[PDB]
């Protein structure tokens, strides 16, 4: 034969010789099934096996999906695998597993050997399973990350084993093997990045969070240095599980020493934040200097948060802390920090802290202030509220003036009701 | 340059050998020789040309040009070997950075252990020369924490009147903060 | 902090005064390590930097 749809010629030449023998029954129809490798036609010879008239091949499914499921390793052996997939001889399960043709593949062969794992689990579990798990075990050395997942698998398959000795000291063992060594060795990641695997499988070893025990009080600091450098996809229940074994300030130093060296800007180091506040309540002590001195260290410059805060915490922290002094001082220094972004929230966060506290010259004062940061309809509308305020309450020269004030500021387009406004309050 | 032009190279060596053992402490003979032998093949007698220049003590010009001609054909023994004459001569502070340059080059754990032990001996005994520490602290933070706490706040016994100006201290800082293992 | 609030604090001082305090300050305080901040040769040296323009914006958080 040349090339392809010879097989297919064969493949209907036993169609019509669907019954050529009264031993094998015409075992051409699968032969002829596992004719070439894969991406030529693979459906004529099955597709007629089955197509005899009715009544269903049994055969064609284990032969069709038999031939190169995943060019080289890929979703392809699935296809294989599901011609009687639970059980048909209790042989071609075999097959399924089969894949070979070694190529250039990431993540296929270990999730696909995790899968024969499940097979090999239903072929009588450990049976075969711990020598497809040293197997898959060693892949060059390290620079993948299908390994510890693969590894991880195998721990997953042994959180369905119920008792938990065996499983947490094979769990132990091989989640103590990636510590001496974990990545970076060949390939195209320019790091080891072993936080996300290594973590997973120190995790999955102890310090769940949810219900598996066995948590020593060094198994968090067995995570931190899993990670060895900065992880924060669990920064927040680390934290938890350290807090939860110890609870006490310095796991709540760790977790914001973590939480900063962990990423840049308040990603979880508004985490470390909050962490910070309740930490700073439920362990330093209430109204501690030494909270709001961290507090305020660590977010002293810092970006907008979410969308701002620079005040609230520290703020009303500091407000209801029992001092009516540093309230109003932090008051200003929250007020300069305020609205980056010219809202009026923050604005009338300002004057309503200062209408609840002092008296009239404040309100004066967050008045001058409130005029004198500008972006667009700011000063108008701070003027124009803090101008009918004063108007109400002090002498016409405060209105005068802030009326002259509002001619230089808040452009024309429409309005005409601040002149109307100020002119009868003008004959009032 | 006249009987380099022409194909007779005997003669030519002939005439640049007695000119470079003539006239020593000019560079450009020897420059322009060993250009010629850069056309020419590599051989070991262009490694004793190189040796004989290395004898009469020249600058910086020419010995960081020699370690540039040995990373060109990748050597990695001798080009160690030829180096270790380096430091003796000028302890330049450009010189005591790129001493500790097989960490850049080959990771060379233990003796870069060792290496910086020498850059932590030598001069600079308490006053530190204000740059060999950047560099120091730059390739620890390259690699792990295993000794970075140690050397910028820790070891501040020879300290330069504020141990450092105002335009790096804060960048000390956040060079030990956003690089970690970052605990909470 | 230490280092966050005289930074803070100095900026103040210098945002309401002027950076012709910045200068006095440095010099006065030139030789003490308490004030190495305002020379370009500390490291919070560009922190300080923008305390001084917020202060004087009047947006930046007090300390406490």
């Amino acid at each position: 034969v040349m090339t392809v749809r010879d097989f297919t010629q064969v493949f209907d030449s036993y169609a019509q010789f669907e019954e050529s023998m009264i031993a094998a029954k015409m075992e051409t129809a699968s032969e002829l099934g596992r004719e070439e490798e894969d991406d030529v036609d693979l459906e004529l010879r099955l597709a007629r096996f089955e197509q005899l008239i009715s009544r269903r091949p049994l055969l064609l499914n284990s032969v069709l999906l038999r031939q190169n499921p995943h060019h080289v390793h890929e979703w392809h052996k699935r296809v294989a695998l599901h011609q009687g997939r639970p059980r048909e001889i209790i042989n071609t399960y075999t097959e399924a597993v089969q894949t070979v043709d070694p190529f250039k593949a990431t993540g296929k062969p270990h999730t696909l050997w995790v899968a024969f794992a499940k097979f090999y689990e239903d072929n009588g579990q450990l049976d075969d399973a711990r020598v497809i798990l040293e197997k898959a075990t060693k892949v060059n050395f390290k620079q993948v990350d299908d390994l510890a997942s693969v590894w991880c698998q195998c721990g997953e398959l042994e959180l369905r084993h119920e008792n938990y000795d065996e499983a947490l000291r094979l769990l132990r063992k091989a989640t103590a093997l990636p510590a001496r060594r974990a990545e970076y060795f060949d390939g195209s990641e320019p790091v080891q990045n072993r936080v996300y695997k290594s973590l997973k499988v120190w995790s999955m070893l102890a310090d769940l969070e949810e219900s598996l025990g066995t948590f020593q009080s060094t198994k968090a600091v067995y995570d931190r240095i899993l990670d060895l450098r900065i992880a924060t996809p669990q920064i927040v229940i680390n934290y938890a599980m350290f807090l939860e074994e110890h609870k006490y300030f310095e796991e709540s130093f760790k977790a914001y020493e973590r939480g900063i060296s962990l990423f840049k800007w308040p990603n979880v180091s508004d985490i470390w934040s909050t962490y910070l506040t309740k930490f700073i309540a439920r362990y330093g002590g209430r109204k501690l200097e030494r909270a709001r001195d961290l507090f305020e260290q660590a977010l002293d410059g810092c970006p907008p948060k979410y969308a701002k805060t620079l005040y609230l915490l520290y703020a009303q922290l500091e407000e209801e802390w029992g001092l009516a002094r540093h309230a109003m001082a932090v008051y200003e220094r929250a007020t300069r920090a305020v609205e980056p972004a010219q809202q009026y929230d923050m604005f009338n966060i300002y004057i309503k802290r200062a209408a609840e506290i002092y008296g009239v010259t404040h309100t004066r004062g967050i008045y001058q202030k409130a005029i004198e940061v500008l972006s667009d309809e700011h000063a108008r509308e701070m003027c124009l509220r803090f101008a009918d305020m004063e108007c109400k309450l002090g002498e016409i020269d405060r209105a005068r003036a802030i009326y002259s004030f509002c001619s230089q500021i808040c452009d024309p387009r429409t309005t005409g009701a601040f002149w109307q406004t100020w002119k009868d309050f003008e004959v009032r | 340059e006249m009987e380099m032009k022409n194909r007779q190279v005997n003669h030519a060596r002939n005439i640049w050998d007695r000119a470079i053992t003539t006239l020593p402490r000019v560079n450009q003979f020897w420059y322009k020789y060993t250009y010629m032998e850069e056309m020419l093949g590599n051989v070991a007698g262009a490694r004793q040309v190189f040796e004989r220049w290395m004898e009469w003590q020249p600058e910086e010009q020419a010995w960081h040009s020699y370690i540039n001609f040995e990373l060109r054909y990748k050597e990695v023994d001798r080009a160690r070997t030829i180096y270790e004459r380096f430091v003796l001569v000028h302890p330049d502070v450009k010189n005591w950075i790129k001493y500790a340059r097989f960490e850049e080059k080959h990771a060379y754990f233990a003796h870069a252990r060792k290496v910086y032990e020498r850059a932590v001996e030598f001069f600079g005994d308490e006053h530190m020369d204000e740059h060999l520490y950047v560099a120091f602290a730059k390739f620890e933070e390259n690699q792990k924490e295993f000794e970075r706490v140690r050397v910028i706040y820790k070891y501040a016994l020879d300290r330069i009147s504020k141990q450092d100006a105002q335009e790096l201290f804060k960048n000390y800082t956040i060079f030990e903060k956003k690089f970690g293992d970052r605990r909470g | 902090p230490e280092v966050r609030n005289i930074v803070d604090k100095t900026a103040s001082f210098v945002a309401r005064n002027g950076p012709e305090f910045e200068a006095r300050i440095r010099q006065n305080e030139i030789n003490n390590p308490k004030f190495n901040f305002l020379n370009p040769n500390d490291p919070y040296h560009a922190y300080y930097r923008h305390k001084v323009s917020e202060f004087k914006e009047g947006k930046a958080q007090e300390p406490s």
